DNA sequence: GCATCCGTGAGTCGAGGGTAATAAGCAGGGATTCGCCCGGGTGTCAACTCTTTTTTT
């Protein structure tokens, strides 16, 4: 390897335009990976009834099927004050909620 | 964040903030000037000579 | 990971890297194990050979 | 108009001297840091030439 005036110029140019630092020493030839890092550091400058589109407010959102499939829609019924519907609110959330602790 | 801010000034109004290592309560800026390091008898009026 | 990675940065009161604290924990664990299953107290000389580290680093 | 609940106070000089506990792991890439060495500016010395105050003639 060499450290002539052209070596520092090409190194700075290749560090500025953008390229992997590991391949920088291989493209220059001779210089190792540790040398280029030290140079740059030393020198600096380092089905339902609604699809996924027609989903309005106060509607069911329980998915049916596979999203990566052909037919994937939601229920889309009267499901205000809740994301899911009443028919699925009891199957989604923990049924028979019985939990308590100290406070 | 608001609790930390208004406890860094007084540390007595809200709940006491005690370090996990030491068993004594921390001395904030307000408590530092009341009776111990304030101008009562520690630095301003009474001082070593 | 989030609870352990953050507890070693702010609670220490001083800048201590993760590798340093993990090495400290490993050294403490091996020292306790050797003191409990070998003899009275593990010496720092044998701790280097047990962990395969230089004496200047373990010291 | 009264009854109930939350802040301040407590003298002053002296002695006495240090403290203490929990504890994952490894793979990627960079920023940091310690050894050697060329080196150019700072010192420390052999060694070649004008001046002159007398001390000698
Ligand atoms: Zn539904």
């Amino acid at each position: 390897m060499s450290w002539t005036d052209e070596r520092v110029s090409t190194l700075k140019k290749l560090w500025l335009d953008g390229l992997s630092a590991s391949q920088i020493a291989k493209q220059l030839g001779g210089v190792t990976r540790n040398a280029v890092i030290g140079k740059v550091h030393r020198l600096g400058l380092s089905p339902g009834s609604a699809t996924v589109l027609t989903l309005g407010a106060h509607m069911c959102k329980w998915p049916i099927g596979d999203p990566s499939s052909e037919g994937f829609t939601f229920c889309g019924r009267r499901s205000s004050e809740g994301p899911y519907c009443v028919e699925h609110a009891r199957v989604a959330y923990q049924p028979q909620q019985t939990k308590k602790k100290s406070g | 964040l608001q609790e930390s801010v208004d406890a860094l000034f007084d540390n007595g109004r809200r709940g006491r903030v005690i370090t996990g290592a030491n068993k004594r309560p921390l001395k904030s800026l307000a408590d530092m000037l009341k009776g111990k390091q304030g101008r009562f008898r520690q630095n301003l009026l009474g001082k070593r000579v | 990971q989030a609870i352990t990675r953050s507890i070693a940065d702010q609670a220490r009161t001083i800048r201590i890297p993760v590798h340093m604290i993990e090495t400290i924990n490993k050294i403490v664990r091996t020292s306790r194990q050797m003191l409990h299953e070998i003899g009275r107290e593990p010496t720092p000389e044998e701790l280097a050979e047990k962990l395969a580290m230089p004496l200047e680093k373990v010291r």
